[PDB]
């Protein structure tokens, strides 16, 4: 019995029993909303912006002052000419800490952009909300959207009104109201705010059917049986498969021509592209965290990094004896980590021509990779005699978990996006799920035909999980069945069919919406 | 709102629908070329095509016909 | 009658 000899053991050995982010953010959230806003929204960059430089200058760090001048006066050049050449004390600075600002908006608008501000509390928001609250005042009005040609406009123009608190007080509304053409509650209204949307969250799941999703393929033609494997950038603009003839092929995914910054190329016209250097199969590719890198191994036993900029090699990595199989990125794109034929993982970074940690304990050759979402542990799986995975530590390269179970080749690997879980396919198209946490396994799906299941993904929420096989099937599971409201698993919501066409990609856009890509073969 | 809506929804959604802006801007032109409508029709009808058809589309269908529009509509109401 | 055919032309 395995649990008296591990007692035994634990026995013997005596086991006890800043701002400029923030203004970035806010810009590209103003040109989202719709025109009408926009022109009361753009109100608010220049007395915050104003407000962050002097308080930074004020604090001591005047590098950070004159970098954010020098970056953002572009975006001012011919509004503030007078006041950015005064930024390169006056009584001019000792007015403007005096008096708060003035900025008149809506009710509807103040109560939108309250939401937006506490939807971002912790990304940046903090830093918007609390100057606006210090350095400023915004007076709320139930008037409707101020614009050159909208009613209130046009309604104080024609009847010749008289200007209000707000319109009182170097652009001014006044030159466009004229004939010449309330305060707030900050800190408050957030607490108030905060318990509106806290009562609209959703907080159960009982009955029902899993979600519908949708899929577009990527297909194909004239290989000839010559690819070996396929990625897509993080952001599905580009696609390269590396062939059996030693060179990897990039496109692009909407057809428009691909770019390169030497200039003797200006302005060629074509969309798609080779990269070519290697002496033999090509195994693996890794688009960069656009990409501007992309990685590549070969069963020559070498690793190579590309440039998306000029499209040529700019370095080798040669700590390999023997073919390469398989080759990643870290989460964030610093970190790489290999395996191959002498049945070793390694993790490189970018920076070191050498390996920076080498990682035993394998008895075969490696077959699957795979990255932890937080960027520090690593998992493998070996065939043959020993089909176990592994749970590697980046910071001192020792196993710290070990899942057992399979029978057949292990063919994908695939962590969670929140962290606590781990999918693993084989080549008998059976599906398993870990607790990484206590190394026991949660459930097993079915369903695929024998073949294998080259890859793997996990939504957004990590509630749905889609697997493309070479049996020329796409399959959705429901890794958490609804509660009861009192040769295939009950838990598989669709699975889709292609024309004759091997998977071998499969990615979850933000959306409920795949992408996948095959070979056609008519044969 | 609703114009600027409307200019938002085709912006965004006219290229997976091929004939979404065709048919909005067509609409909207073929309804703002009838003097019987009253006046906030035909102030639906021009921001509709402004909106949906672009700043091409207004250049080329809405100013060849203002002069004609002009005496059509606006003299018969400026004497309101 | 003689508005409504010119622009009904206009619009064709």
């Amino acid at each position: 019995n395995l649990n008296q000899i591990v007692t035994d053991y634990l026995k013997k050995k005596g086991f006890t029993r800043k701002y400029l982010k923030a203004f970035l953010l806010l810009k590209n959230w103003i040109d989202n909303n719709l025109d009408i806003y926009k022109f009361e929204l753009r109100k608010l960059l220049w007395p915050v912006f104003v407000y962050s430089y002097l308080e930074l200058v004020s604090q001591g760090y005047v590098d950070d002052a004159k970098h954010l001048l020098e970056t953002l006066r572009s975006h001012f050049e011919a509004v503030h000419q007078d006041q950015l050449a005064l930024l390169d004390e006056n009584h001019t600075t000792r007015l403007y800490r005096e008096n708060k600002y003035r900025i008149p908006l809506n009710q509807s608008l103040s109560g939108n952009l309250f939401h937006f501000l506490e939807r971002e509390a912790d990304n940046g928001g903090a830093t918007i909300i609390y100057i606006l609250q210090t350095h400023c005042s915004v007076e709320t009005s139930a008037r409707g959207p101020i614009e050159p040609y909208s009613f209130e406009a046009i309604y104080r123009r024609a009847r010749n009104l008289d200007l209000d608190e707000a319109d009182a007080h170097g652009v001014t509304n006044r030159d466009v109201l004229d004939t010449s053409a309330r305060a707030r509650d900050v800190v408050m209204e957030m607490q108030k705010v905060r318990e509106n949307r806290d009562r609209f969250v959703i907080e159960g799941r009982t009955g029902g059917i899993g979600i519908p999703v949708s899929a577009c393929m990527f297909t194909f033609h004239n290989t000839l049986g010559t690819v070996s494997c396929m990625d897509f950038s993080n952001d599905h603009k580009l696609v390269a498969v590396g062939t059996m003839d030693s060179y990897i092929r990039v496109w692009s995914l909407d057809g428009k021509p691909l770019k390169s910054a030497l200039e003797n190329e200006k302005n060629l016209k074509v969309n798609n592209r080779k990269l070519i250097g290697h002496s033999g199969p090509v195994y693996g590719v890794s688009f960069s965290d656009s990409s501007k890198l992309l990685l590549s191994c070969s069963a020559d036993g070498q690793i190579r990094l590309w440039s998306l900029e000029i499209w040529a090699c700019l370095c080798i990595y040669k700590a390999h004896d023997g073919p390469v199989f398989r080759v990643l990125w870290g989460p964030h794109g610093h970190y790489f980590a290999s395996a191959g034929w002498d049945k070793t993982v390694r993790v490189f970074t970018q920076d070191h021509a050498s390996a920076v940690r080498i990682m035993v304990g394998h008895d075969t050759s490696i077959s699957a990779l795979a990255w932890h979402p937080n960027g520090t542990y690593v998992f493998s799986a070996s065939d043959e005699m020993d089909k176990s995975i592994r749970m590697w530590s980046v910071i001192t390269g020792n196993c710290v978990r070990i899942f057992t179970g399979h029978t057949h080749y292990i063919t994908a690997l695939e962590c969670a996006h929140n962290g606590k879980i781990l999918a693993s396919a084989d080549t008998g198209g059976n599906i398993f799920i870990w607790d990484i946490e206590k190394g026991t396994l949660i459930k097993k799906c079915r369903g695929h035909g024998k073949g294998g299941i080259p890859s793997l993904s996990f939504s957004a929420e990590s509630n749905v999980l889609v697997s493309g096989g070479l049996d020329c099937t796409v399959r959705v599971w429901d890794i958490e069945l609804p509660a009861d409201p009192n040769q295939i698993t009950p838990d598989q919501i669709s699975a889709f069919a292609t024309k004759k066409t091997p998977v071998l990609k499969v990615r979850f856009t933000r959306m409920n919406l795949i992408v996948a890509g095959g070979c056609y073969d008519p044969e | 709102l609703a114009a600027s809506l409307l200019s938002m929804i085709a912006r965004k959604y006219g290229a997976s629908n091929a004939l979404l802006r065709p048919k909005l801007t067509r609409t909207c032109l073929k309804h703002f070329l009838d003097p019987t409508r009253p006046p906030a029709v035909l102030f639906g009808a021009i921001s509709g095509v402004a909106a949906s058809g672009g700043p091409e589309a207004v250049r080329v269908l809405v100013l060849p016909n203002l002069k004609t529009f002009d005496s059509a509509v606006l003299q018969p109401l400026r004497e309101k | 009658d003689h508005r409504r055919a010119l622009f009904a032309d206009l619009f064709r």
